[PDB]
C-alpha cells in the first residue's frame, strides 16, 4: 500500500582486464529507478532528477562525491596490487551495491560484493561476512577489512547514518513523482503460430507506473491456468512493459479476455476482448 | 561465471502504421558486462540511446536500448547483440505481433 520505491543503492561495476587497464562504472538507484549517473574520468556525479539531492545540502553532496571519487581511485589501485595475493586471474569483474531499505515500522543497511558474478561478501553492523561459497579468499578479504579500520568506519557511517537520512529525505523530495499513478496502455495480438490449430494470444501492457500489476487471461470469470506471466521489462520513461501470453486452441479463443488490474485504475480493471 | 544475454524487443506504445513510437531492446541475464547492442532497420543500424549499465539482485547485467521509429507494413526492425558467449551476433526481430 506504500507507493513507489523503498530502497536506495549505490552501484559499482569494476572491470579488470590487465595490469594496466581497469574500468569503473558507478550509479545511484531507488529500487530499479536510476537517480544518479557517474562520469568516471573526472569522478563527477550526474543529478538525473530535480530531487536527486533529496534533503541534503550541496556541501554534503559535494563531500560525498569527493569521497566516492577517492574510493574508485583507491579501490582500483588496491585490487591491482593484490591480484597475486588473492590469486585473481584476468579478466575479472567486481560488483558492489551499498545502501539501505525501508521495512514497515527500522531501516536496514548493508554493502554486498560480488566476484566473477557470484556472492563474495556482505558487510553489515560493523561486521564483514564472507559468502558461504567464497572460501579462504573470502575469509582473507574480511581479515583485510580489519587492517583498514578507517575505510571500514567511513563505510559503516555511510550505511548506518548517512543512508537512512538520505533515503527518507529523497523519498520525500521526489514524492510527487515517485507516487504518481500512470495508467497502462493495453493491447492484444496473436504471436508466432506455436503449433497446428493453436493460437498464441498475447496481452501487452505498457506505460504503467508504479510497478505492481496483475494481468490475467479470463473466460468470463474463470482465470485461465495456461496464462504465461512474462517478466516486467523497462521502458525509457520510468514505466514498465509486460507481455502475458496464452497458448490456446483456435476454436476456443472466442470469449477470452485479458483483464488488467493496476493501482492507477482503482477497482475498475481494463478488459480486452479477443475476436 | 559466464551467462548468455537474453533479448526482448517491444514497442513503447500500441503499434499503429505510420504513427511515431519507440522501439525497445532489453538485454539482460548476461555476464561479463562487455556487450554490443544495436537496433536495426531492415538489417541496418539506426541511432539509439542506451541506459547506464546496471545489474539485478543475482548480479546479472541488464541494458535497455531504445530509439524512435515509425512502424509500417513494409519495414522490418530488429535488435542485434554481440557478446563473448555468442559465436555469432544474435538477431532478435521485432515481432509486432
Ligand atoms: C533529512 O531527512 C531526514 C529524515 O527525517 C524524516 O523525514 C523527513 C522527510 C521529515 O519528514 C522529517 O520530519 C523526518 O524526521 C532527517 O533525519 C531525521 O531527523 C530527525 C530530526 O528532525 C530525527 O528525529 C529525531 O530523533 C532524535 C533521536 O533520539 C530525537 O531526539 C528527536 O525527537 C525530538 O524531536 C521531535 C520533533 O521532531 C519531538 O517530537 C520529540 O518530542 C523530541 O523532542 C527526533 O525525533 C531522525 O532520527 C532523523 N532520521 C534519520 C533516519 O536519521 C535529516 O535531518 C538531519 O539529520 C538528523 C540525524 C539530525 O541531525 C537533524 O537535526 C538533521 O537536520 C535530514 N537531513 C538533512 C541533511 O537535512
Ligand atoms: C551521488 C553519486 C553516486 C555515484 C556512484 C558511486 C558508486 C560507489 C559504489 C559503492 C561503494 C560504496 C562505498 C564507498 C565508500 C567510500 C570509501 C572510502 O572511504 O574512500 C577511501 C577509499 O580508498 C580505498 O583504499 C578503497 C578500499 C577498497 C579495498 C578493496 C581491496 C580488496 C582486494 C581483493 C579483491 C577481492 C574481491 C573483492 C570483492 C568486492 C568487495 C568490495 C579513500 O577516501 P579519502 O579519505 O582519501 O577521501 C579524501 C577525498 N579526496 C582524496 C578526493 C580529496
Ligand atoms: C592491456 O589492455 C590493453 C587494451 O585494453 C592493451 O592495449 C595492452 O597491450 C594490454 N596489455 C598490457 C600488458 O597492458
Amino acid at each position: 500500500v506504500f507507493q513507489g520505491p523503498t530502497s536506495f543503492h549505490l552501484m559499482q561495476i569494476s572491470t579488470f582486464v590487465n595490469s594496466t587497464w581497469a574500468q569503473n562504472q558507478g550509479s545511484g538507484w531507488l529500487d530499479d529507478l536510476q537517480i544518479h549517473g557517474w562520469e568516471s574520468d573526472s569522478g563527477t556525479a550526474i543529478f538525473l532528477k530535480p530531487w536527486s539531492k533529496g534533503n541534503f545540502s550541496d556541501d554534503e553532496v559535494t563531500e560525498l562525491v569527493d569521497l566516492f571519487r577517492a574510493y574508485f581511485i583507491g579501490f582500483t589501485r588496491e585490487v591491482q596490487d593484490r591480484v597475486n595475493e588473492f590469486q585473481l586471474e584476468y579478466p575479472f569483474v567486481i560488483q558492489v551495491t551499498a545502501g539501505c531499505e525501508l521495512h514497515s515500522g527500522a531501516i536496514e543497511s548493508s554493502l554486498r560484493g560480488a566476484l566473477g558474478g557470484l556472492d563474495f561478501v556482505s558487510i553489515q553492523n560493523h561486521s564483514c561476512v564472507p559468502a558461504p561459497d567464497s572460501g579462504s579468499r573470502g575469509q582473507k578479504f574480511c581479515a583485510l577489512t580489519t587492517q583498514y579500520q578507517g575505510i571500514s568506519d567511513i563505510i559503516e557511517r555511510l550505511l548506518s547514518e548517512t543512508c537512512p537520512r538520505y533515503l527518507l529525505g529523497v523519498l520525500d523530495a521526489g514524492k510527487a513523482e515517485l507516487q504518481r499513478q500512470v495508467k497502462p496502455e493495453a493491447w492484444l495480438s496473436s504471436g508466432p503460430t506455436p503449433g497446428p490449430g493453436r493460437l498464441l494470444l498475447v496481452c501487452h501492457v505498457s506505460g504503467f507506473y508504479p510497478k505492481p500489476v496483475r494481468v490475467m487471461w479470463m473466460r468470463g470469470e474463470q482465470e485461465q491456468p495456461g496464462t504465461q506471466q512474462g517478466d516486467l521489462m523497462p521502458n525509457a520513461d520510468w514505466t514498465w512493459y509486460l507481455r502475458v501470453t496464452l497458448n490456446v486452441a483456435a476454436g476456443e479463443a472466442a470469449g477470452l479476455n485479458c483483464r488488467v488490474k493496476h493501482s492507477s485504475l482503482g477497482d475498475q480493471d481494463i478488459i480486452l476482448y479477443w475476436h | 561465471i559466464q551467462r548468455p544475454p537474453k533479448i526482448q524487443v517491444y514497442s513503447r506504445h500500441p503499434p499503429e502504421d505510420g504513427k511515431p513510437n519507440y522501439l525497445n531492446c532489453y538485454v539482460y541475464g548476461f555476464h561479463p558486462p562487455q556487450i554490443e547492442i544495436d537496433l536495426l532497420k531492415n538489417g541496418e543500424k539506426i541511432k539509439s540511446e542506451q541506459s547506464d549499465l546496471s545489474f539485478s539482485k543475482d548480479w546479472s547485467f541488464y541494458l535497455l536500448s531504445h530509439a524512435e521509429f515509425t512502424p509500417n507494413s513494409k519495414d522490418q526492425y530488429s535488435c542485434r547483440v554481440k557478446h563473448v558467449t555468442l559465436e555469432q551476433p544474435r538477431i532478435v526481430k521485432w515481432d509486432r505481433d
